[PDB]
C-alpha cells in the first residue's frame, strides 16, 4: 500500500484536462462559426436594384422575426430549465449539506499560542510597580 | 517524484527558521539524528502545525530503515516538508465539474475507471506498479463498476 | 398561478416587448443602414441561441449528474 | 537569599514538568473525544437500521395475516361450493 | 424501449395522484396529492426553505405545513395548485418532459364542463403535451376487469358515483353520482373519535386520522348484531400507536365510520346508501339487461378496500333484488389502481390510437373541442 | 476572500462577557461583567486610583469594591455601567475600533422592547457601528451543534429559556422562559451555607461562593438516596480553602445547591424545574414532530455544566416521556461558549450577509428599525 | 532576596494551576470512558437485535409467497366452479 502515484497522476490528469479544454474551445469556435456562416448570409454592395433591395429588407425583416420569436421561444425554455435547475441544486443541497453546512469553520488560530499571555500581563504589573518604586 | 526535489530546491524561508529550531532541539550535540518517535511528534505539535496522531504514527511505523535510528537529514527534511500543509484547497469544485464535464466521452453521467485507464493511455505515459491497479482502485472507491462525480472528487480532492 | 398572465407574457414579448417595427419605409441609403443594423442585431440572437443551445445541453448534462447522485445517495 | 533561589530553581523544574504533564493530558483529551464521535455516529446508523428492519417485519406481518384469512375463506367456500 | 412513442396515463384523482407509462402493470409513481405552504416563520438562514412542498414530499414535513388538497369532489377549485401538481408530477415522480407525450386524464362523470375544458387548456398551453384525450372513470375501471358489459361502483377518496355499462353501449340515463367518498368518512371518524377523548383539529391532524381509518375500521356484516357485541364483550377494541406515543384504542368506532357508505343519514346526507344507489341504478336501465347487470357488478376505488364490505354489499342488493336472480360482485384485490389499469390498458390499444385530440384540432376549435366527437 | 472587513460576535451574557472575531473557534476575551467603585477614602497620593474598575480588573482589587452586575435577568437595568462595559470590551480587549466592524450582539427570547430599541440606538450612536444585528441566543446554539432541529435549553446566568426549532422553523408559541438560573443559584447556596457557620454577606463575597459552586456542587442522579446517603457516611463531604486559609467542608450542601434546577419551590419560586418545563415545552408543539424533539434535546449555557445534569435530566423526561420514543440528550464538551461559537458560524456565512441593519436604514425608521423584517 | 522571593510565589501559583489541570483533565477522561463503554455496549446490542429482526423479517417474505401461490390456486377453482 503506498499513495505516492497521486502526484504523477495528478500531472497526467491536468494536462489531459487542459488537452480537452482546448480542444473542446476550438470545436466550440469551429462549429458556431460553421453554423453562422450557414445562417448568416453576408450582405452584397452590388447586384440588386432599389426595388431589389427594398424587397429583400423586407423579406429579411420577416424572416429576422420568424427567428427571433424562435430565439425568445428558445430563451424562454433556457430561462425555465435553469430555474428548474436551481431548484434541484437547492433540493440537492438540502439532501446532502444539511448536515456538511457546520462543517466549514476556522477555528484556532490566535487562543493556541498563548502561553505567555499571563507571564506577559504579570510582566508589565511587575514593571508598573517597579515604575512606583 | 521530482516535486519532493523541487520542494527542497524552493525551500521556504519561514518555514525553515521552524525546522532549523527542530534541528536544535533534536540535535542536543553532535547528534546522528536518533529519530526519537516521542520527539517527531512533541516537535510536530509544537511547530504550529496541526499533524494528525494518525501521521504521528505513520511517522513512528515509517522511519529508520538503516536499523539503528540513524536518518538523513535530507529524507527527514524532505518528510517533514511534505507532510506540514502547502497547499490551496486543489483547485475549484467548478473547475472539477468542467475537468469531469470534459472526462464523461461515455455521456452516461459520470465515468469509468477503464475508461481512465484508457485516456491516460492516450497521455503517452508508460504504466507500471505504481500505476494500473490502484489508480483504478481508488477511482471507484465504493466499487460500483463506475467513476461517479462525487467518486471523481473525492479521488483527487484537495490535489492541485 | 394565473396562467393566463403566463400566456400574455409570452405573447407580449412574442409581439410587443421584443423589437417590433416594420422598417422597409426608408430611403435606400438609410434603409440600407437599418437592414444592416438589424442584420447584425439578428446575428447576435444566432449566437444567443447557438450560446443557449450549449448551456441547454450542459444543463440537461447537469441533471443527469444529479439524477445519478440521487439514486447512489438514496 | 540562597536558600530561596534553590527553592526556585526546584519550582522551575517542576514547573516544565507540570507544563508537559499538561500537554499529554490535553492530548489524550484530543484523542478521546474523536475516538466517542466515531462511536456515536455508529450508534446513530445502528439505531435507523433497527428501526428500517422492524417497520418492514411489521408490514409484511400484517399483509401475510390478511392473505392468509382471505384464503381460508375461499376454502371454506370451495367446500360449501362442491 | 427505444424508438416509438409512449403515453402518459395520469390519472388525478382527489387525494392520491397516480400516474406512470402506458402498457405496465402498475403506475410509477403514487403520492398523496396535497400542496402545503408553511405557517409558522422560520429563523434558520439559509436553511434553503421552499415557498410549498407537494406531493410526498409535504407527506413528511407535514408537522408545520397547512396541507389543503386542491380537488375537492371530483371538480379541481384551485388551478394553481393543481397546475403545480401536475408540473410535480411530469417532471419530478416521472423525470419525462411532457413535450414527446401523449396524455390521458381521468374524469369523474357529471363534472362541470369548465373544469374539462380548463384542464385540456392546461395541457396545451402550459405542458404544450402533443396529443391528450379525458376518459370517465369508470369505463376504465371495467377494462380492468377484462369485462364488458357489467355495473360498476368507483367509490373513490372525492365522489363515489355508479355507471351502468352493456355490451360496451354505456346507459347515460342511468348514471347515480353521489358525493359521499372517503373523504367523508375520515371528516366523520374525526368527530366520532371525540367521544372517547382523542381531539384532532390540526389539518396535518386529518393524516392521522386517515391512517387510522385505513389500519382499522372495516364494513360490519350486520349493523345491529355488532353494536350489541361492541357493546358488552370486549374482544373488537384494537390499539394503535399514535406518531408520537400515547396509544389510543377504538372500540365501536370502528365499524361506525365505514357504516356511513350504507346509510348517509349519519352525517346528515339525505341520500340512500351504495347499496340501494346500485340497485336504483339498475331499475333505471332496460328490462332485458338487468340479469347481466346483476351478475356483473363490479367495484373499484380505494375506499371499496374495506374488510368485509364485498358480503354487505352482496347481502344488501341479495335482499333487494328478485329471488331468483343471481347476485355475484366482482371484488378483484388491485382494486385501488383498477382505474390506473384500465387507462394503460385503453391507452396501449391500436384501435384507439386515432381518438386522441391533436393540438391543429385543439388551434382550429379552441378548448370547446373536448365535448366535440372527439370526447 | 478579499475586500471587506471582519464582524464582531459580541455577546453579552449575564455573568461573563464573550467577544472575539467571527470565524474562530473559542471568543477572544472572556471576562465578567462587573463594575465596581471603589467604597472606602483612600489616603495614598498620586497612586493612580480610577473611580471605575470594570471587567476583569475589579475581580483582583475586589476587596475594597462594591461590585455590581449590570445586567440583572437578560434585561439591562443600568445603561450607563453597560455602555462602560461594551466600551471597555471594544478598546481594551480587542483593541479594534468599532467603526469598522459590524456587531451581532445577542438577547434572550420575550425580553422587553426598550431593551433592544436601547441597544441598537446606543450601538449606533455611541460607538456608531456600520451594521449591527441582534439574534435570539437559542437559535446560535441550535447552530453549534450542526443540528437544524431540536429543542434547546440554554440555561445561562441569568435567564433559562427553551426554544422549540423544527426544521429551520421556530415554534414561537412554545417557548418557556424561566427566571432561574446561575445567580438564583449562588444565592441559595450562599444562603444554605449558613447552616454550618460560614457567613458570606458582601458583595464581594458572592464570588467566593460562586467558585465553591463552581467547583464543589455537582447533581444528584436520585436526590432522596443521596439525601441518605450524606446523612450516615462521610465519603461526600468536600473540603476547599477560601482565599486567605480556614478551610471549609461542604456536606450534602453539594447537591442541594444545585437541585434548585429540578425543584424551584425550594427558593419559593412557583414554576416546575428545568426538567419539565422542556416537557411542556415539547407538548405544546405539534403532534408530528415531537418524536424529533425528544431524539433531539439539547443544552447549552454554562448553567448546565454540573456533573451528572446529563443523566439526571435524561432520567426525568424518560419518566415523563411515552415510553417508546426515545429520550437523547445532546451535551457537547464546548457547552459554555456554544452560544457564542454558534455565533460565529451565523456571522461567517455568505447567506447572512445581506441581514444586516445597515446604518442608513436606521438614519431613516429610527431604532424601532429592529422589530421591522430585519428582526 | 525578595525578587527571588517574588519568583518563588510565581512559582507556587504556576504548580498549583498544573495541579489544577492534572485533576480536571482526569475528571473529563474518567467521564469519557463511562460513556465510551455505555455507547458500545448499546451500540452491540441494537446490531443484534435488528438483525435478529431482519432474519424474521426474511421468513415472512417466505411465508407471504406461500400464501399468495396457494390463494391463486383457490381462485382458480372458485371461477371454474362459477
Amino acid at each position: 500500500i503506498s499513495a505516492s502515484r497521486k502526484l504523477q497522476l495528478k500531472t497526467l490528469m491536468l494536462q489531459i484536462a487542459k488537452q480537452e479544454l482546448e480542444r473542446e474551445a476550438e470545436e466550440r469556435r469551429g462549429e458556431k462559426g460553421r453554423a453562422l456562416s450557414t445562417r448568416c448570409q453576408p450582405l452584397e454592395l452590388a447586384g440588386l436594384s432599389f426595388a431589389e433591395l427594398q424587397d429583400l429588407c423586407r423579406q429579411l425583416h420577416a424572416r429576422v422575426d420568424k427567428v427571433d420569436e424562435e430565439r425568445y421561444d428558445v430563451e424562454a425554455k433556457v430561462t425555465k430549465n435553469i430555474t428548474e435547475i436551481a431548484d434541484l441544486n437547492q433540493k440537492i443541497f438540502d439532501l446532502r449539506g444539511k448536515f456538511k453546512r457546520p462543517t466549514l469553520r476556522r477555528v484556532r488560530i490566535s487562543a493556541d499560542a498563548m502561553m505567555q499571555a499571563l507571564l506577559g500581563a504579570r510582566a508589565k504589573e511587575t514593571l508598573d510597580l517597579r515604575a512606583h518604586l | 517524484d521530482d516535486i519532493y526535489k523541487a520542494a527542497v530546491e524552493q525551500l521556504t524561508e519561514e518555514q525553515k527558521n521552524e525546522f532549523k529550531a527542530a534541528f536544535d532541539i533534536f540535535v542536543l550535540g553532535a547528534e546522528d539524528g536518533c529519530i526519537s518517535t516521542k520527539e517527531l511528534g512533541k516537535v510536530m505539535r509544537m511547530l504550529g502545525q496541526n499533524p494528525t496522531p494518525e501521521e504521528l504514527q505513520e511517522m513512528i511505523d515509517e522511519v529508520d530503515e538503516d536499523g539503528s535510528g540513524t536518518v538523513d537529514f535530507d529524507e527527514f527534511l524532505v518528510m517533514m516538508v511534505r507532510c506540514m500543509k502547502d497547499d490551496s484547497k486543489g483547485k475549484s469544485e467548478e473547475e472539477l465539474s468542467d475537468l469531469f464535464r470534459m472526462f464523461d466521452k461515455n455521456a452516461d453521467g459520470y465515468i469509468d475507471l477503464e475508461e481512465l485507464k484508457i485516456m491516460l493511455q492516450a497521455t503517452g505515459e508508460t504504466i507500471t506498479e505504481d500505476d494500473i491497479e490502484e489508480l483504478m482502485k481508488d477511482g471507484d472507491k465504493n466499487n460500483d463498476g463506475r467513476i461517479d462525480y462525487d467518486e471523481f472528487l473525492e479521488f483527487m480532492k484537495g490535489v492541485e | 398561478g394565473k396562467r393566463q398572465t403566463e400566456r400574455e407574457k409570452k405573447k407580449k414579448i412574442l409581439a410587443e416587448r421584443r423589437k417590433v417595427l416594420a422598417i422597409d419605409h426608408l430611403n435606400e441609403d438609410q434603409l440600407r443602414e437599418k437592414a444592416k443594423e438589424l442584420w447584425q442585431s439578428i446575428y447576435n440572437l444566432e449566437a444567443e441561441k447557438f450560446d443557449l443551445q450549449e448551456k441547454f445541453k450542459q444543463q440537461k448534462y447537469e441533471i443527469n449528474v444529479l439524477r445519478n447522485r440521487i439514486n447512489d445517495n438514496q | 537569599a540562597q536558600k530561596d533561589e534553590e527553592k526556585m530553581e526546584i519550582q522551575e523544574i517542576q514547573l516544565k514538568e507540570a507544563k508537559h504533564i499538561a500537554e499529554d493530558a490535553d492530548r489524550k483529551y484530543e484523542e478521546v473525544a474523536r475516538k466517542l464521535v466515531i462511536i456515536e455516529s455508529d450508534l446513530e446508523r445502528a439505531e435507523e437500521r433497527a428501526e428500517l428492519s422492524e417497520g418492514k417485519c411489521a408490514e409484511l406481518e400484517e399483509e401475510l395475516k390478511t392473505v392468509t384469512n382471505n384464503l381460508k375463506s375461499l376454502e371454506a367456500q370451495a367446500e360449501k361450493y362442491s | 424501449d427505444d424508438e416509438e412513442t409512449t403515453a402518459l396515463v395520469c390519472d388525478n384523482g382527489s387525494g392520491l395522484v397516480k400516474a406512470g407509462f402506458a402498457g405496465d402493470d402498475a403506475p410509477r409513481a403514487v403520492f398523496p396529492s396535497i400542496v402545503g405552504r408553511p405557517r409558522h416563520q422560520g429563523v434558520m438562514v439559509g436553511m434553503g426553505q421552499k415557498d410549498s412542498y407537494v406531493g410526498d414530499e409535504a407527506q413528511s414535513k407535514r408537522g408545520i405545513l397547512t396541507l389543503k388538497y386542491p380537488i375537492e369532489h371530483g371538480i379541481i377549485t384551485n388551478w394553481d395548485d393543481m397546475e403545480k401538481i401536475w408540473h410535480h408530477t411530469f417532471y419530478n415522480e416521472l423525470r419525462v418532459a411532457p413535450e414527446e407525450h401523449p396524455t390521458l386524464l381521468t374524469e369523474a362523470p357529471l363534472n362541470p364542463k369548465a373544469n374539462r375544458e380548463k384542464m385540456t387548456q392546461i395541457m396545451f398551453e402550459t405542458f404544450n403535451v402533443p396529443a391528450m384525450y379525458v376518459a370517465i372513470q369508470a369505463v376504465l375501471s371495467l377494462y380492468a376487469s377484462g369485462r364488458t358489459t357489467g355495473i360498476v361502483l368507483d367509490s373513490g377518496d372525492g365522489v363515489t358515483h355508479n355507471v351502468p355499462i352493456y355490451e360496451g353501449y354505456a346507459l347515460p340515463h342511468a348514471i347515480m353520482r353521489l358525493d359521499l367518498a372517503g373523504r367523508d368518512l375520515t371528516d366523520y371518524l374525526m368527530k366520532i373519535l371525540t367521544e372517547r377523548g382523542y381531539s384532532f383539529v390540526t389539518t396535518a391532524e386529518r393524516e392521522i386520522v386517515r391512517d387510522i381509518k385505513e389500519k382499522l375500521c372495516y364494513v360490519a356484516l350486520d349493523f345491529e348484531n355488532e353494536m350489541a357485541t361492541a357493546a358488552s364483550s370486549s374482544s373488537l377494541e384494537k390499539s394503535y400507536e399514535l406518531p408520537d406515543g400515547q396509544v389510543i384504542t377504538i372500540g365501536n368506532e370502528r365499524f361506525r365510520c365505514p357504516e356511513t357508505l350504507f346509510q348517509p343519514s349519519f352525517i346528515g346526507m339525505e341520500s340512500a346508501g351504495i347499496h340501494e344507489t346500485t340497485y336504483n341504478s339498475i331499475m333505471k336501465c332496460d328490462i332485458d339487461i338487468r340479469k347481466d347487470l346483476y351478475a356483473n357488478n363490479v367495484l373499484s376505488g380505494g375506499t371499496t378496500m374495506y374488510p368485509g364490505i364485498a358480503d354487505r354489499m352482496q347481502k344488501e342488493i341479495t335482499a333487494l333484488a328478485p329471488s331468483t336472480m343471481k347476485i355475484k360482485i366482482i371484488a378483484p384485490p388491485e382494486r385501488k389502481y383498477s382505474v390506473w389499469i384500465g387507462g394503460s390498458i385503453l391507452a396501449s390499444l391500436s384501435t384507439f390510437q386515432q381518438m386522441w385530440i391533436s393540438k391543429q384540432e385543439y388551434d382550429e376549435a379552441g378548448p370547446s373541442i373536448v365535448h366535440r366527437k372527439c370526447f
